[PDB]
């Protein structure tokens, strides 16, 4: 979403969370920080929805 | 002849929206707890010395009561 974006997705801010052990609990931190993001990133949509056809 | 309808936001925007984490700290300091558990001991071990004391003393009175009767 970050590096090749697609659709509108390079109008929208979020981080990306990065591990350091390579573990089970660095991505179970980033599967929830991820969900935070994408919160983050659902407050942005909700604000910026355009008119037009769909 | 109506103006154009659909779901938009509200004009302004919506209010803001919490993402962020929140595990407030809420604990008392290690030196508060362990000081409680010591007292606690303390004062349990005060209160066992004394039964245990008066136990043995009626341990001792109903010895005598069978020596008595023993003959």
């Amino acid at each position: 979403r970050k590096t090749q974006p697609y659709d509108v997705y390079d109008q929208v801010e979020f981080d990306v969370p990065i591990g350091s052990r390579g573990d089970c609990y660095d991505r179970y931190l980033c599967r929830v920080e991820e969900m935070r993001q994408s919160l983050r990133i659902i407050s942005q949509c909700l604000n910026k929805m355009p008119p037009g056809e769909i | 002849a109506s103006k154009v309808k659909q779901d938009m936001p509200p004009p302004g925007g919506y209010g803001p929206i919490d993402y962020k984490r929140n595990l407030p700290r809420r604990g008392l300091s290690g030196y508060s707890m362990f000081a409680v558990g010591i007292g606690t001991l303390l004062f349990g071990y005060w209160s066992m010395m004394k039964w245990n004391r008066e136990r043995r003393r009626l341990q001792i009175e109903d010895f005598e009561a069978r020596i008595a009767l023993m003959p």
